[PDB]
């Protein structure tokens, strides 16, 4: 009491709540600056006219 | 109808151990369950209303979870003081506030 | 902090008909509803029978249908149990506890109980 | 506990035919039943893995469907090299991977 | 197209103790669940055991608790299990199969399977 540990441990089981089941999330952060951009997306290239 | 197990009847651990306790019910009562604890020289109190809400006044250590046909109690610290029978009670089916068998704790 | 002390406990024949009331203190008694419960010497508890905040909602045991009955007196915060026709399997602890809520066949639970008083129904 | 049965046990076809296999469990496992096909002459495979999820990698022939309490594999082509004995397991119950009895499946 | 190598079968007396051996190379193995299990010469598949990627979580079939043992060594890639106390019943075949998770009792089935290996409990 006065002292709790902030570390718990979840108890997930196959047959919990659906609410209660375990997800896995990913977050993805894009920032865009003048920097040359290095991840681009699966467009191809032509010639320049 | 419905049938209520307790697939652990007593348990031995120690005062620096962590204890869990299933009941099982025989269909889904969508987390309407409680758990009780009854000392034997003491009126019988209540430790948890709801699937995973504590009730005010008692200590954080125990901890209710699980839903649907199955639910669980743990305590991670065991206090010296936790010695008492517990009980699982549904109130959700047409069968008025069922209970199940004890589930008797023992420090050893 | 609430109290809940019974009596009317004691040892009867087999077919007789005894009384038991339970008086509360420690909350307001017009709006919460009621119920009592039995242990068995060597068994689990057992819920027996209840009664709403008014005399409106009632409920029994199904093995003690037709037998036993439940009152309730606002005005001096109390509730009582006529147990009639008893048999040898009535010997149990019987507890009075009170509802969380008003209505009698409902989700929430017993929130605080009292000491169980005794009976035996022998010779 | 669990107990689960295969109602079909030998089953006759040909090349161009249909066929189902169904997979009954006394109680319901959140439809977490695996398929197994086992050949005679090499290790048993898995096929469905959940309820209708596909492994990757074996044809799109065999379909599993239902969910609860009664599972259901269905085979629509039944090419010539579908010789082999067909499994439902369940991953659900206190019985830590029950595997459940053969099913026989042949062409005539 | 994982490789799932086993060895350690044979015929031996009723009583006495052997290995068996599981090598697994076609696949990173530090970080996946691998499980034993038997196929009765005439009848049906039923489970044995299996261990987690990590030797914390372990457990056994009923009928052999208490006599078999498993092992799992990471820096080769392999698992071995030990048969102790055998009698008439286990001359069946054995697999060693792959989880599809990591622990041992979760929903996930096995994904890859391997020859199984014939051993022999007779005299």
């Amino acid at each position: 009491f006065n002292c709790y540990f902030p570390l718990r441990s979840y108890s997930f089981r196959p047959t919990y709540g659906v609410g209660h089941q375990p997800y896995r999330v990913v977050v993805l952060s894009f920032e865009l600056l003048h920097a040359p951009a290095t991840v681009c997306g699966p467009k191809k290239s032509t010639n320049l006219v | 109808d419905i049938q209520m197990t307790q697939s652990p009847s007593s348990l031995s651990a120690s005062v620096g151990d962590r204890v869990t306790i299933t009941c099982r019910a025989s269909q889904s009562i969508s987390s309407y369950l409680n758990w009780f604890q009854h000392k034997p020289g003491k009126a019988p109190k209540l430790l948890i209303y709801g699937a995973s809400s504590l009730q005010s006044g008692v200590p954080s250590r125990f901890s209710g979870s699980g839903s649907g046909t199955d639910f669980t109690l743990t305590i991670s610290s065991l206090q010296p003081e936790d010695f008492a029978t517990y009980y699982c009670q549904q109130s959700y089916s047409t069968p008025p506030y069922t209970f199940g068998q004890g589930t008797k704790l023992e420090i050893k | 902090e609430v109290q809940l002390v019974e009596s009317g406990g004691g040892l009867v024949q087999p077919g007789r008909s005894l009384r038991l009331s339970c008086a509360a203190s420690g909350f307001t008694f017009d709006d919460y509803a009621m119920h009592w419960v039995r242990q068995a010497p060597g068994k689990g508890l057992e819920w027996v029978s209840g009664i709403s905040w008014n005399s409106d909602s009632i409920d029994y045991a199904d093995s003690v249908k037709g037998r036993f009955t439940i009152s309730r007196d606002n005005a001096k915060n109390s509730l009582y149990l006529q147990m009639n026709s008893l048999r040898a399997e009535d010997t149990a602890l019987y507890y009075c506890a009170k509802d969380r809520g008003y209505e009698i066949l409902t989700p929430a639970s017993f929130d605080y109980w009292g000491q169980g008083t005794l009976v035996t129904v022998s010779s």
